[PDB]
């Protein structure tokens, strides 16, 4: 923002903000599947207490 | 606010996750250098004779004051078509050799 002037700027600023959504969706994705194994390892510990 | 997050009027028994807090900046310092000093600019754009294109003239400029409003005022308005930074904010940015 300092260097460039507002109207361009957003070209750049757009390709960082969908850059990072779209590297954070990857950690909630991986998230919900590692959670989906400890989930079914969780209810096996479960079934043999 | 609890209701405002929750899109209702009647919230239930529990916690919830309203915002976060930020503490504000109390006050503004600017410091860049303590050096001053004109600049030769005015030698390299009202030199009478500029060298040919095979061999072309070396300048270097150092301990200056990037005083950029002169440009705009020798010549009309003209191209610039500035890649790495805007035209405009070269006074706030400084400058590195
Ligand atoms: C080259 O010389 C010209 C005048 O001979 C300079 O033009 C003026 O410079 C002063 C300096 O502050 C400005 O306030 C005026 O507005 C300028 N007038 C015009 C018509 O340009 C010019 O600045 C000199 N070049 C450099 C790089 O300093
Ligand atoms: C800036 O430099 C000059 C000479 O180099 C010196 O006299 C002056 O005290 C300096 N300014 C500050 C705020 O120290």
């Amino acid at each position: 923002f300092s260097r460039l002037d507002p109207p361009e700027a957003e070209v750049q600023i757009d390709r960082l903000i969908t850059g990072r959504l779209q590297s954070l969706q990857t950690y909630v994705t991986q998230q919900l599947i590692r959670a989906a194994e400890i989930r079914a390892s969780a209810n096996l510990a479960a079934t043999k207490m | 606010e609890t209701k405002c997050t929750l899109k209702s009027f009647t919230v239930e028994k529990g916690i919830y996750q309203t915002s976060n807090f930020r503490v504000q900046p109390t006050e503004s310092i600017v410091r860049f250098p303590n050096i001053t000093n004109l600049c030769p600019f005015d030698e390299v754009f009202n030199a009478t004779r500029f060298a040919s294109v095979y061999a072309w003239n070396r300048k270097r400029i150092s301990n200056c004051v990037a005083d950029y409003s002169v440009l705009y005022n020798l010549a009309p308005f003209f191209t610039f078509k500035c890649y790495g930074v805007s035209p405009t904010k070269l006074n706030d940015l400084c400058f590195t050799n």
